[PDB]
Parts: C-alpha cells; structure tokens; sequence
C-alpha cells in the first residue's frame, strides 16, 4: 500500500487585486496601500510650531494691521494664512508682494527692533481713518508716516549703521497722493523723490499722483519696499518728501520655516505631516491628498492607490 | 509564476492550511494529514517584511518650497513654476508605478520559489524511494507511519532504512 | 526499440537585436519600436481646433493690425505662430511681451467686447501712414489714440465698473513722443502722465520721449500694457496725455489653449499630437521628433530607437 | 537565460516550427514527426501581450508648458528654463533606457521558463518510462506508435500501461 | 536565492577554490581532489561585466546650467531655482537607490542560476549511473578513477560504458 | 565502493556588504564603489580653457577694472571666480547682474572692438582717484565717462550701424550725481536723460540724485546696462546728460562655456569634470562631491556610497 506526500502552500477565499509587470490583474493573499488618501480634516498643533493667522496675511502682520498686534514678535515652524484675512489699514501695494512674502516666510520670525532715527524738521506719526486702533486714527506699527512741520519739509539724510552680527531687514515706503494739492498739503514741495541705499545696493522711488479707487474711503497708496543691511554695511535714507519710514528692523533669521494657505482648523494633536487639507498620517510612501506639503511627507502622486502584495498568489479550491 | 509551482504543477492553494504558508499532506496507514512548514514559511515572510522594511515609515522632510496655486494670472514665472510641479509629480508617479510593479512581480516570483525548493528538497531526501505523481505529491512505496512522515518533513528521514522494501514495490511487476 | 521524444521552441532566419540588462546586443525573434521617429510634416486640423496666425503673431491679433482684421473675437485650442509674420502698424514694444502672449494663448480667444469710455475734451481716433487699412492711415483696432482737441487735453479721470460674473482683460499703452515739440503738437503739455488702477492694482507709466530709428517713418514708439479687472472690481484711468486708450476688454478663459511656432502647413486630416514638424502618429510611449508638443503625445526622449522584445531568444541552426 | 533551458541545454531552435513557439518532436515506428503546443505557446503570448498593452496607445496630455526655444539671449529666467526642460527630458530618457532593459531581460526569462515548464511536466509524465538525454530529449523505452506519442503530447499518457515493458528495457544488461 | 543552490541546497562555498568560481571535488580509489569549470566560471563574469560596461567610464556632459549657491536672500525666483536642484537631486537619487538594488538582486540571482545550471547539467549526464544526494553531491555507484572523473568535467563520460556496473550496485539488497 | 562527485562554488574570507530588493545586509565575494566622494583639491588647467579670476569678478573684467587689463580679449572654457576678488574703480551696480554675468559666461569672450563714436561737443575720457591705473586717476577701460565742454552739454544724437554678420554687445550705463550742483558742474543741465534704443528694442534711463555711502570717498555711483545688436540694425543713443558711453562692442558667441564659484587653486594636469571643490575623477556613474559640476560628469546623489556587486552571495565556510 504505502503512503502519499502531497506539497502545498496557503490560500484564503478573500483575496486581493495587485499590479505587475504583465498583469494589470492578479490576485494575491494579502497586500497593503502605498497611498495615503485621507487626512483628518485638522491641523495638528504639534511637533511644528504653528502660528495661526486668523484674521491676517503675514505681510499685515510685519507691517503692524492694528488687528495684527497681537503677532508681534513671533517666531513659526508655519504661518498658517486664512483664505478670509482681509487689510483694515492704509491701502497699500508691495512689487514683488510674493518674494517678501516668502522670505519672511522662510525666515520665521517677526523680531523686530526699534532704532532711534534722526527725523528732524518733520512732523511725524501721521495716522488715518482708514487704519483704526483703539477707536483713534493710527497707523501701521512698524511705519512711520513724516509729513511737513511749519510749512516746511527739509531734505532728510539719515543713516543707520549695522554693528550687530546679524543681517537687518528694513520695511519702508513711499506715498503716491492723490492730488498735487495734496503732495503740497503733506510735504511742501510739488514732488518728492526717496534714495535708500547701502554700501552694495541702491533703490530710487519717485510718487505718482493720482486717483486710484478708494479704499476706506482713501484715494491715494502706499507702496512698500524693502532693504537687507549687512554687518558693517550702514543704511542710508536721502528724501524729499513722500518717505514712510521704518522704525527699526526685523531680525532676519535661516531655517526650516515656511508658510501655507489653508482654511483647516488647528487641532491639539500631534503629526509631523500637514497638507492644506488637515495633518496626514505619514507611515505610507505615497500620498494623493495635496501636492502642497510640510515636514515629514509621503511624495505626491496621482494614483489613488497602490497596492503592494504581502502574499504569494492566492489560489483557491 | 517563473517556476510554475504555484498556480503551476500544483493544481491550488490549501484554504484549511491556516498555520504556516507552506506545508504537507499526507495518507498513511494511519489516516491523512496536514502539517505547515514553518521554515519555507518563514523564509518567505522575512523577504516580503523586508520590501516593507524599505517603503513604510520612511518619508522625507520638505520646507519651504515654491507655490503651486494662484490666485491671479501672471504668464511666464507661474508657467514656470506650474510646470516644474508637474513635471516632478509625473516623474514620481512613474516611479511609484513602476515600484510597485517590479516589487509585485518580484512577491509573486519569491514565494512561487519557495514552494518549488521545498518541493525538490523533500525530492532529494527520498531518493529511490518515491516518485514524483507530477501535482506536487509523491507516491511512497514502502509503509510510512505517522512518525515516518514526522522524519520525513523533521529532515531525520533516512532513506536506507527503507531502500530495500521501496525498490522491491517500485520495480515489481 | 522504442522512441524519441523531443522539446524545443521556435526560432527565425531574420532575428532582431534587443538591449537587456547585461547585453546591449541579444537576438530576440520579434521586437516593437517604442520611440516615434517621423512626422507626416503637417499639422492636422483634427481634433484640435487650429487657429493659423498666416502673417499675424497672436499679439498683433489682439491688438489688431490691420491684416489681422479678420482674426477678431476667434478662438483655438492651438494658435500657429509663422516665422514669416511681420508687423505692419505703429511701432511697438510690450514690457515682458512673453507674458502677455503666454497669458492670451492660455486663454484660448480673442473675443472683445466694445465699451463707451466717456472720452470728453480730446481728439479720439488718432491714425497714422505707418498703419494702412483700405488703403487710408489707420491705427490699431482695438486702441483708441487720444490727441489734443482746441490745443487742449484737459485731464482725463474715467471710470469702468466689472459687473459682469467674469474677469476683463484690459490692452492699452503709452505713447512715447520723437520730441518735445511733438509732445506739444499732439498732447498740448511738454509732459505726460498716466495711472491706471483697480482696488488691487496700481500702473504708473511716465512717457520717454527721443528718438528711435525709424520703421515705416516712424522715430516714436508705444508701449504696451495691460490690466485685468475682477467682477465688482473697476479701472480707472488718471491721464494728462499721452494716453493709447482700450476701446473695451477681452474676455479672458482658462483651458487647454496654447501658442506654438511652427511653418508646418495645415493639413486636412485627424492626428491627436501636434509637434512643431507636423502631426505625429501617438501609438509609441516615446519619441524623439520634438520637445515641443500639444496634445495626447508621446514622452520626448533622446534615443533614436527603443526595442522591445516580443518573442524569445532567437537560436538558430 | 537564467533557466538555462533556451540557448542552454535544448541546442537550438527550429525553424521549422512555424505554428507555435513551442512543441514537440518525436522518433518511433511510423515516422518522425512535429506538433506545436498550444498552452505553452499562449501563455508565452499572454505575457507579452500584457506588457504592450501597458506601453502602447497609452499616452499623456499636455497643454500650455513653457517655452523651450528662444530667439535672443536673457540669462537668467531663460537659463532656467533650458535646464528646466533639459532635467525632464534627462529623466525620461533614463527611465525609458531602464524600463526597455528590464522587459526585456524579463521577456527572455519569461519564454526560458516557459520552455522549462514544459520540458519537466513531460518529464514527470513519463514517470519511469523514459530517460532524460540531456539535451531537451527523452528516450522513451517502449514501442511508442502515433497515438501514444499524442497522447503524451495532450496529457492522456498512461505510464502505468507501458510501465512493465519500460523497466525491462531500461535495466537489462 | 531564488535557485536554492547557493546559500541553499549547497551548505556553502570552497574558499579554497581560487581558480573558478564553480567546480567540482571529488572523491574516488586514487584521493580526492578539486577543479576549477572554466565555462559556468566565464559565463557569471561575462554577465557582470556587461553590467559594469553600462555604468563605469559613461559619465554625460553638462556646461552652463543654473547657480546653485546664493550670496543674498532674493524670495520667489531663488526659491524656484533651489527646488528645480532639489527636484533633480532627489530624482537621480532615487534612480541610483533603486538601480543598485535591482542591478545586485539580479547579479546574486544569476549567479546562483549557473551554479544550478552546472549541478543539473552533470546530473543529467549521470543517467541511472549515480544518485543525488541532497547537498550538490552525486553518489557514482562505480569504480571511477581520476580519468574517469575528468571525463565527466569535459563532457565525454559515455554513462553506457559504466550502467550495468552501476545499475548492480543501486538496486542491490 | 565507487565515488563522490560534488559540485560547488568559490568563497571568501573577506567579503562585502551590499543591499537587493530585499535585504539592506547581503555578503557577497566583491563589489564595486558606484559614488565617487573625493576630489584631488585642484582645478585641472586641462583639457578645458581655464580662465582663473584672480581678483577680478567676470563684470570687472568686462568693463575693465585696472587690474583686469590682463584680461582683455581672453577667452574660456570656464571663468574661475574667487571669493577674494574685490572691485577696486568707480562704483556701480548693474541692475540683473546675475543675468550679465550669465551671458557673457556662456559667450565664452572678452573679444573687443572699438568703434568711432561721434561725441562732438562734450568732453570725454573722464577720470577719477576711486580708480587708480598706473598711479594716474582713470576708469573702467571700455566705457567713456562724457561730461560738459564749456560749461554746456549739447544734446547727443548718435548711431552705430551693424554692418557685420555677428551680433554686437553692448555696454553703458549711467552716472548718478550726488547731488544737483555736481548734476550742473557735470552735466551743465539740471536734469540728464538716457534712451538707447534699436529697431526692435528701447531702453530709456534717467539719473536719480543722492547720497549713497562713500565707496573709495565717492558718493554717487554708476549703473550699468546692456544692448544687444543683431546684423543690418543700429544702435542709438539720444542723451542731454550722465551718459556712461560705449567705447565699441564685444562679440557674442555661443557655446559650451560656464563660470564658477571656487577657491581651489589651478593644477597642472588633465581632468574631465571640475567642481569648486577641484577636479573630479569621472570613471563612476555618481558622485557626492558637489552639485555645481562643470565637463563630462558623474551626476550628484546624495549617497555617500552605493555598492554594486561584482560577485555572488559569500557563504565561508
Ligand atoms: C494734510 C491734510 O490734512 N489734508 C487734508 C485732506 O486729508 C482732506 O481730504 C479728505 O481726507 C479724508 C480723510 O483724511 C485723512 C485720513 O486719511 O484719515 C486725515 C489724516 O489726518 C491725514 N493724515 C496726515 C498724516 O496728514 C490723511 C491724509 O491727508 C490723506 O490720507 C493723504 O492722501 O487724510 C478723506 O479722504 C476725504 O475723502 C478727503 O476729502 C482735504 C479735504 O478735507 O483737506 C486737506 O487739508
Ligand atoms: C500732430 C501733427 O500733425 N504732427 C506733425 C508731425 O506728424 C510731423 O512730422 C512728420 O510726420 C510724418 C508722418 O506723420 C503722422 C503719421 O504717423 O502718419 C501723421 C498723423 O496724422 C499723426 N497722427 C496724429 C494722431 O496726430 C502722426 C503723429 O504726429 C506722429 O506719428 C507722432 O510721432 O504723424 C513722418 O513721421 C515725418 O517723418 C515727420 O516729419 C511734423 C513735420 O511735418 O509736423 C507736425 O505738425
Ligand atoms: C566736476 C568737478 O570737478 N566737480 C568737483 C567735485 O568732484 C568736488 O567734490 C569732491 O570730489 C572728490 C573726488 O573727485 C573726483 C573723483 O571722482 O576723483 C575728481 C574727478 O576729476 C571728477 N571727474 C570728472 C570726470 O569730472 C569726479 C566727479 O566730479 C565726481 O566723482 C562725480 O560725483 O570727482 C571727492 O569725492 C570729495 O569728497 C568731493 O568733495 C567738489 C568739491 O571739491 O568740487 C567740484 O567742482
Ligand atoms: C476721478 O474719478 C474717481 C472715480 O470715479 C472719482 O472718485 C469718486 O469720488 C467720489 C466723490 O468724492 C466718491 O464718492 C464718495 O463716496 C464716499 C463713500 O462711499 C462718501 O463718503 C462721499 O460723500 C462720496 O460720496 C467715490 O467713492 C469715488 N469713486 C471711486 C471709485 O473711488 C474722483 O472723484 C474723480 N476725481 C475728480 C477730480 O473728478
Ligand atoms: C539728500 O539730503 C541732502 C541734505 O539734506 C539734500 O540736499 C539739500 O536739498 C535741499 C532741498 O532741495 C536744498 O535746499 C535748497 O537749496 C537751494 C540752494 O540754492 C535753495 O535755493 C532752495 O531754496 C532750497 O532751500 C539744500 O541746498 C541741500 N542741502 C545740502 C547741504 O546739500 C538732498 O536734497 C537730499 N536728496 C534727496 C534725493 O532727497
Ligand atoms: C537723430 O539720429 C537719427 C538716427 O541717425 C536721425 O534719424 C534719421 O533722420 C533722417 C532725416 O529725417 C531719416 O532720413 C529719412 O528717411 C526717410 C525714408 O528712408 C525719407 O522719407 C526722408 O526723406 C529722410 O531721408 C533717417 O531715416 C533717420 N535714421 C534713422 C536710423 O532713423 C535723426 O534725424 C537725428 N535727429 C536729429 C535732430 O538730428
Ligand atoms: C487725474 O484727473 C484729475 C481730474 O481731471 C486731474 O486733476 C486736474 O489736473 C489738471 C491738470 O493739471 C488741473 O488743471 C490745472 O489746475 C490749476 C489750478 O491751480 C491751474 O492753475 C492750471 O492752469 C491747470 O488748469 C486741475 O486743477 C485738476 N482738476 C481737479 C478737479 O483736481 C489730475 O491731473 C489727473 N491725474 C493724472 C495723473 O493724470
Ligand atoms: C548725508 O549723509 C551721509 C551719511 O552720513 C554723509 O556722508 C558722510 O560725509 C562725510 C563728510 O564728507 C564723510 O566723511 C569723510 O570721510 C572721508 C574718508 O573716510 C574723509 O576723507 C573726509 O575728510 C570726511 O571725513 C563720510 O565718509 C560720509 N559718510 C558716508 C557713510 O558716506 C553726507 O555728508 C550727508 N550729507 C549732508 C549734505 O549732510
Ligand atoms: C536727442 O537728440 C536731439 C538732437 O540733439 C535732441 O533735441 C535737441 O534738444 C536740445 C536740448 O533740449 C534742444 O535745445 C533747446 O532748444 C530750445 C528751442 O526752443 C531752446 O530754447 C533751448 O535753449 C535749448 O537750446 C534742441 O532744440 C533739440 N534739437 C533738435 C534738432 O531737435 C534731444 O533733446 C535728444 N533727446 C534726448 C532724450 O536726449
Ligand atoms: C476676524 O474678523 C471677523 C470678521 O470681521 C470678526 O468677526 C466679527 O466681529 C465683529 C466685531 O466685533 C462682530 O460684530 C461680528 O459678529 C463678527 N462677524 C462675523 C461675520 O463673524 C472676528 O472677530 C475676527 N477674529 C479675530 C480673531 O480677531
Ligand atoms: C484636498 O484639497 C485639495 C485642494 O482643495 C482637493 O483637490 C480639489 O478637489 C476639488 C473637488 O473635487 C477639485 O474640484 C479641485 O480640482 C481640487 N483642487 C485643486 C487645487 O487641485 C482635494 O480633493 C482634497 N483632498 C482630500 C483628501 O481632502
Ligand atoms: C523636427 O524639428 C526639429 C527642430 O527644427 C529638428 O531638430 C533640428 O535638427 C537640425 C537639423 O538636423 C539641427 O541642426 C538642430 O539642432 C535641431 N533643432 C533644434 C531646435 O533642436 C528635428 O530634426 C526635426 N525632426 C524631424 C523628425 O523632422
Ligand atoms: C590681488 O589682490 C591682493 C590683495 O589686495 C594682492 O596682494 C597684495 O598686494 C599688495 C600690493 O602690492 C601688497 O602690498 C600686499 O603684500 C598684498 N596683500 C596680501 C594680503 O596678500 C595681489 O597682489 C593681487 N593679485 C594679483 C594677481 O594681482
Ligand atoms: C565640497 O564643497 C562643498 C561646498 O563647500 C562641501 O559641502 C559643504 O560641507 C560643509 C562642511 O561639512 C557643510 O557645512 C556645508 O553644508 C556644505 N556646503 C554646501 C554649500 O552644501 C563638501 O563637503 C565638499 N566635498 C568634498 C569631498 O570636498
Ligand atoms: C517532528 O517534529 C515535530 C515538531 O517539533 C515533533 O512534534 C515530532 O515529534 C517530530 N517527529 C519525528 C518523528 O521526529
Ligand atoms: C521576418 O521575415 C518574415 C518572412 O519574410 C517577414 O514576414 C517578417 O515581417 C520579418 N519580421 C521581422 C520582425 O524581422
Ligand atoms: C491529441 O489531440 C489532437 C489535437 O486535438 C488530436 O487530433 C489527436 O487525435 C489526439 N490524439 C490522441 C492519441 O489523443
Ligand atoms: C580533461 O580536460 C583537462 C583540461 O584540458 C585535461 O588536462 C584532461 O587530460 C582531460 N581528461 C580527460 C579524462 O579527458
């Protein structure tokens, strides 16, 4: 009689679909998913520090918005910007808005420090009603708008040197009046003209007159410019008229600091990955959830899954 | 698959062989039987857990990057921007495609291996005293109890003990 | 006796030359070409709609050179730019010409709409020998050349509301006079200024005024820009001459539509990718025609030829 | 071929065989004689049919990009542009090296094992009928007529009919 | 590996064989000893040295490209230049992660291939004149002195000269 | 008794790590570094056109520095820049500087001619002490520095005609007063004005007066700016002050030159690819040495080694 020996291996009446070379259709035991689709709709307030931006931009928040004082100083990981924020100051326009958006951004702080500039024969701390604080006419903080005093606007031709260790970064700006009735009005003279300059760059802004539509009932602008001062290099301003001023300088810091647009809520919660959706898990290599990522991510791809096989061909009876 | 054992010479799977991956059937004198192999098993789950050991748990951190939506129209730096994002995203999506692919084929090749080295080496360990049946089962044609099965699939089976009433059956008329 | 029983496997007299991993020369039985060679060196017209610009680049279309009257308010998939178009209107330039190109070949059409700028104490409808239309001095026909009325050009300050539920795409330009006296002749004051606005924008553009060599008798120039307008948004135009005004907007789209230089001709016939030699066959997975393309086409590569096997190793008697 | 079967232990191809890819030739008391197999063959084909179709008629749109030819000099934007695009086509153009070199090595492979799969189910078939000659034939020690030929050749092949007969002829002196 | 040879069925390597890479040892009525086989040897390096010729001394031209340090913060045109490079890097770093461990997978693959290729070739040239003892031995059931021995190295042992000695010594009580 | 024939394969004593698909540890006989990590620490002279900076930037080499007049004419392969190099003449600022030194880099030339320019009625060959050449106060040696010629400044209205079958370079720029008396003792007028223009292209450019910090006691600065000149157009220059003017051109090439940032020192020997870390050897497939890479290159990775078997799975004995 003898006996029968009969070699076998596994299967399971729940297999699953894979991928491979010759078969877009195979079925195997078991596999996993490579690609994260979901998030959970929050951002996680943990590892990263998040600085949420409720009712304002990053650039309102450097300039001093009067609903942005409470932002002074910070630092981020991430600047989270909300898709309401809206500007409730002097209307005002930045050429090249993106780039110092972006390095700020990148910079992730906003220190700043006041510095005592020699601003003599002008009046200064114009405010507006365009820009309340406190129910009073003010002005963005770290600016500062010097108009005529007796009449009179004479040349201004100040300087600032860097003694620090460390890069300064200067927000200034010019004015562009309505009218030339009011060029007069608030500096003297029929045209102003700013130089800003530095032992290795120079700027020149001349005003533009003229009607733009109005904002808080404001038919002139501000246009903002900026200036990096390097240690042992001076800043010099050299102007006319039409000068906003700064006040002192932000800190201008390297490092993994960034910022992202997105309406999800912050969560108490930890999650090294964010996506403008919510935090998403980051255990999978792959992910379709948002091609916009910071920190610790899954590479965007445009599959919605991709299933790895974690068992041999499945076989049934 | 590339060794043709599984979905091969063996006609299916074994849905009641819920303790190993691999393993062994038998009729004896005794009654039938099913024991897994836990060594084949084993060698096939530590080549599938480390593919995993790669891919799991192992992103990258990014910072700050480029933008990649607008709000307002802007022509050449936008065009730019926008097509550098796609590029990088298509190229990743190549390879994540590709990634799996070679990795599913590579899964299905290993363990379609494995099945066939357990099968040759219980071959070997035989000798002249089964033959292969051509379904993964070999005829034994000497009497092979319970714990003559054990030897067989513990690899203390020893062949010479048997030769002699194995050749007799094997090469009779 | 008894007998033989033989297994083996098929080969070819005429085998072909594969790249494998070890080998870059194996003969296989069969193989496919994967890279796309050859264009049929037209263009079909199907199914993509083909706009071919003939003597016209797209942005004299938009403007409206007078041989690009019969482009007006068409739109394509893909506009055909010839090497052989040449202006033949006023001398122009256009501050980062490459965008507003990219940004109209983007959107697909040049569909206008006429608006009633209420134009009131100046000339409208300047003309001039360098831009004939039916055989009489003209100008460019979506632009209106503003001029001193009784040597006057009192300052112009009007306004255009976007209440409609799409954006406006606005064209208009600077006039930049040979000579002070000119500047007199035409505008009436020895400077010019011009500010155009939104609520989110700001141009200001001062006229240059100096010779430029001549083309078609002409040593002036102007300069062209643009705006566009958002639903409840409104341009306004502040101007003390010097003024090339819009007579309306363009509709501005998104989609699929692009611009590509190409002197192929158009063929009648339906080819899914478009490369600048022609139309070509999107069967393969690579090709090496042209980096540039349109359409569902197959990926560039550098390789001239890509096999792939389709049979076995072929071995010969 | 890393099964070692085609351009390995079978010499050569045949030309001949113009009605599959693989099959079989025999020797006997009617003649000598060629059949294709279709199974083999089909699963061969299958194979590479589901990689063209992976690869052909599957392409790619792509609208408004960047611009990739310019008729004056720039500098910077433009510079980044060129490398821009030349990154891409880089990249692709490597992928498609790889991809061609990997399917193909694995076509080759694939149509190896084909080959070998056939060869060892006839080979276990034959039971102790025949002998492997070492060059993709068996000796076959019976008188093996045209229907017993097909009928190894389409799976009905009895060894137990010819058994007796075999192992007389195989272990005389 | 994917054969079951090397690291498998055969306990382990010879470091005392320094003139191949396969071969074969022996023992018989005159001593034991040890040779090189020079075809399965040339056939694993030629291999490999097909690989080594695709990626050593191929290196591709690249002159003016973009900068890739900067001396001052600029914002949106620098950070799109440094993700373009960061892009790139990533991609080929990938590319060469994958093409190491494919290319290694594949070199440890078909080398374990010619080892089971020149174990079944020599068993197949045994016949019925020796057996398969497990660990890449055969056990030669006659006298087979050391030209003996070398014939089967070179391929001229004729198994009919040696078959009735050994078929006597196989099926003996 | 019979024989024993086994077959088997080689091993090693000494074997090395490698990773597969699978395991991150395999021991196979040899292997093979694919990384390269090092480089010999100097720039090969050869085969490439080594152009060593010195003290000079490629920009002061151009508009000639007094310690650049060695590099007149001179061509490259590669520009070798030098982290001490220091300007030592007027001071400037060249608006996109990085798109100047991009061009003139890739042109591979310093190739000069000199042209007749008619300047009747100024005075040329203005000097200064912030530029020293042979002890005597001078300046950048291919511009023109004009200024009044009996306290007036006639209006200059000059062409330059390409009459050749190359494009023409051109190199200008403007002086920017301190201020408006060193505008009248200069200039003659209160107000200069630039427009450099060609029949497909116009630059205009006006002087903004100021203080910027003394450079080598100079206060006022110069910007510089460029011109491109096809066959059969005209260059043309129309000012009435503060013109920086050309002294000819410089040719423009295309080809496979670069420049590169580096402080290692020029070897005497042969190498294809070049980093600023020194030259590096090409014969493997990647490097980690450097992303800036210059001739036939390993391409970089960030892997400090990748392992390529050359040998089979190592199991000693
Ligand atoms: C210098 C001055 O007093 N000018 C008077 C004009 O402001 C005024 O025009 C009216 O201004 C209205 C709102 O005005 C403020 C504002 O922005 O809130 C008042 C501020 O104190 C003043 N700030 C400073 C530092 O001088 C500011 C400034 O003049 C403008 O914003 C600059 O453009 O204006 C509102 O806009 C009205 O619609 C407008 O008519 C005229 C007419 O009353 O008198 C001027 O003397
Ligand atoms: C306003 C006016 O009549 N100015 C006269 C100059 O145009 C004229 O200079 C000569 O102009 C010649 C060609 O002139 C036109 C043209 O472009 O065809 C005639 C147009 O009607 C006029 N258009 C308008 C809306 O006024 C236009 C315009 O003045 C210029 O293009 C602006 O730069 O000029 C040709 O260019 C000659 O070479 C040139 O001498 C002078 C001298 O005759 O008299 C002015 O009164
Ligand atoms: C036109 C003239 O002579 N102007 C005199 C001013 O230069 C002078 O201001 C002093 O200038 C000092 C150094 O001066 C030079 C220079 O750069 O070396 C002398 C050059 O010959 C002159 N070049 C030309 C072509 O005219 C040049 C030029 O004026 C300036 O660089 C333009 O900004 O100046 C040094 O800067 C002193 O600090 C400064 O006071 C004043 C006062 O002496 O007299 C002017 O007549
Ligand atoms: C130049 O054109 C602009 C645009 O049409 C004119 O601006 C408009 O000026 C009027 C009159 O001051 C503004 O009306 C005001 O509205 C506010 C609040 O809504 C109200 O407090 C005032 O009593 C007054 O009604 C109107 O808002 C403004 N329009 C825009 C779009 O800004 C400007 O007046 C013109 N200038 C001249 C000199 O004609
Ligand atoms: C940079 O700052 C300097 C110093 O403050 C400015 O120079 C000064 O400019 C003022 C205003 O234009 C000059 O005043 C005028 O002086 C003339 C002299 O003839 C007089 O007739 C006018 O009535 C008027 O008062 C002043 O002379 C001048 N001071 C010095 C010491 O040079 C310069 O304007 C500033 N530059 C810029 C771009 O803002
Ligand atoms: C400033 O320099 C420019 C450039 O040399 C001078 O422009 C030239 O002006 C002459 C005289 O008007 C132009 O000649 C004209 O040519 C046309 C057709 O070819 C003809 O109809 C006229 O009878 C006359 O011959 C010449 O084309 C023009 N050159 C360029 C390059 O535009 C300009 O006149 C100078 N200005 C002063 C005030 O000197
Ligand atoms: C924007 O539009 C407004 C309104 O049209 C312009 O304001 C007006 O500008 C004109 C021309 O400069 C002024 O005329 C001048 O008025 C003075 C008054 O002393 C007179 O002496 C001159 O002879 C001349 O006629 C006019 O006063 C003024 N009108 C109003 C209502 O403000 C403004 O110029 C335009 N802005 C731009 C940038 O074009
Ligand atoms: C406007 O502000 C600037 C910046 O503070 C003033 O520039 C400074 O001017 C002084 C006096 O000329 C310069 O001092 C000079 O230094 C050189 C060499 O170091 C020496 O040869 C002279 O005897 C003198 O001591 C100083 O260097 C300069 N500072 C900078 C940063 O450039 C300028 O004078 C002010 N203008 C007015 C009209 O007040
Ligand atoms: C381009 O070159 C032309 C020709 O040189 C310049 O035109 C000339 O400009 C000068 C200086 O402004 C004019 O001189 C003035 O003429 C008036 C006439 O009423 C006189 O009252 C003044 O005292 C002064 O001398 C001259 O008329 C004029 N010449 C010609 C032939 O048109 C033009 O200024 C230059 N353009 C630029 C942007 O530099
Ligand atoms: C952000 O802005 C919103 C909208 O302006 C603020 O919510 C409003 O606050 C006003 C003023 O007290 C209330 O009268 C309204 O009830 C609110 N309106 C809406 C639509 O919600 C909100 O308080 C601001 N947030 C922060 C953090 O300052
Ligand atoms: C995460 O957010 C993105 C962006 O909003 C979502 O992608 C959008 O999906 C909508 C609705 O299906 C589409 O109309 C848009 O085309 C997508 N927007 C963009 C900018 O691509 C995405 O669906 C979200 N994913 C998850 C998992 O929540
Ligand atoms: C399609 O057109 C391109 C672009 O004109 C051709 O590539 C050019 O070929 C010429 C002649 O051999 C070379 O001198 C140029 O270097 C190429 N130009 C560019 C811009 O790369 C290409 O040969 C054409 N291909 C086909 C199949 O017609
Ligand atoms: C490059 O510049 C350096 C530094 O200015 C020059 O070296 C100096 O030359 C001066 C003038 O003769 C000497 O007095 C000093 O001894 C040197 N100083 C230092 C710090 O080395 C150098 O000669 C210049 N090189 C070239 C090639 O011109
Ligand atoms: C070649 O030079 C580069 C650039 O200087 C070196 O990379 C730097 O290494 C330093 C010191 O470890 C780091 O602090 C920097 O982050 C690196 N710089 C940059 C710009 O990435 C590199 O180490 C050098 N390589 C060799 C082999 O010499
Ligand atoms: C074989 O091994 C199993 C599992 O350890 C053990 O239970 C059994 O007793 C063994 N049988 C024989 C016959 O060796
Ligand atoms: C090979 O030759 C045959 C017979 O002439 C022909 O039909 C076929 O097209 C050829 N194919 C290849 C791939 O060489
Ligand atoms: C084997 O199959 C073939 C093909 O269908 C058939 O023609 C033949 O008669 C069969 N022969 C035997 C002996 O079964
Ligand atoms: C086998 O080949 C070797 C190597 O060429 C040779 O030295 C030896 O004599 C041969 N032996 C026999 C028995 O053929």
């Amino acid at each position: 009689p003898g006996a029968t020996l009969c070699l076998g291996h596994h299967a399971v009446p729940n297999g699953t679909i894979v991928k491979t070379i010759t078969n877009d259709q195979i079925e195997v035991t078991n596999a996993t998913e490579l690609v994260q689709n979901s998030s959970i709709g929050e951002i996680c307030d943990s590892p990263h520090q998040i600085l949420d931006g409720e009712n304002c931009t990053l650039i309102d928040a450097l300039l001093g918005d009067p609903q942005c004082d409470g932002f002074q100083n910070k630092k981020w990981d991430l600047f989270v910007e909300r898709s309401k924020a809206y500007s409730n100051c002097y209307p005002y326009d930045v050429p090249d808005y993106a780039s110092l958006r972006s390095l700020v951004a990148s910079s992730g702080t906003l220190e700043f420090n006041n510095e005592s500039f020699n601003w003599t024969g002008v009046t200064q701390n114009g405010t507006s009603s365009a820009c309340i604080r406190r129910s009073n006419n003010s002005f963005f903080s770290r600016l500062n708008w010097l108009t005529q005093l007796n009449f009179k606007y004479p040349a201004l031709n100040v300087t600032m040197p860097n003694n620090e260790q460390f890069d300064k970064l200067y927000i200034w700006g010019v004015h562009h009046p309505v009218t030339d009735k009011d060029q007069i009005f608030l500096y003297a003279q029929s045209s102003g003209r700013i130089t800003v300059s530095t032992k290795r760059s120079q700027q020149a802004v001349i005003p533009n007159i003229g009607y733009r539509p109005r904002i808080r009932n404001i038919p002139s602008r501000i246009s903002i410019y900026w200036t990096i001062v390097k240690p042992g290099d001076i800043l010099l301003i050299n102007s006319t008229g039409n000068l906003i001023a700064p006040r002192g300088y932000f800190k201008i810091r390297s490092g993994k600091s960034s910022i992202m647009r997105s309406d999800a809520p912050i969560g108490k919660c930890n999650s090294e990955c964010i996506t403008p959706n919510g935090s998403i898990p980051n255990d999978k290599p792959f992910q379709n959830v948002n091609r916009i990522t910071y920190g610790a991510c899954p590479r965007y791809v445009k599959q919605s899954t991709l299933k790895l096989a974690t068992g041999m061909r499945n076989v049934p009876e | 698959g590339i060794f043709g054992a599984i979905a091969g010479f063996i006609e299916n799977g074994w849905e009641g062989m819920v303790d190993g991956w691999y393993g062994f059937r038998h009729q004896n004198s005794e009654g039938r039987g099913q024991a897994a192999d836990l060594k084949s098993t084993q060698a096939a789950i530590d080549q599938i857990n480390g593919k995993l050991n790669r891919l799991i748990g192992k992103t990258n951190e990014k910072f700050h990057q480029i933008e990649k939506e607008f709000s307002e129209v802007e022509g050449r730096i936008q065009d730019l921007e926008k097509y550098v994002e796609d590029t990088k995203i298509d190229l990743w999506s190549y390879n994540a495609e590709l990634l799996v692919a070679l990795e599913n084929q590579h899964t299905i090749d290993l363990t379609d291996s494995e099945m066939n080295k357990l099968f040759e080496k219980t071959k070997k360990q035989l000798r002249e005293n089964a033959e292969d049946m051509g379904n993964g089962c070999f005829k034994i044609y000497h009497k092979c109890d319970n714990a003559c099965i054990g030897s067989i699939r513990n690899g203390t089976y020893d062949h010479d003990v048997y030769r002699d009433e194995a050749l007799n059956n094997r090469f009779q008329i």
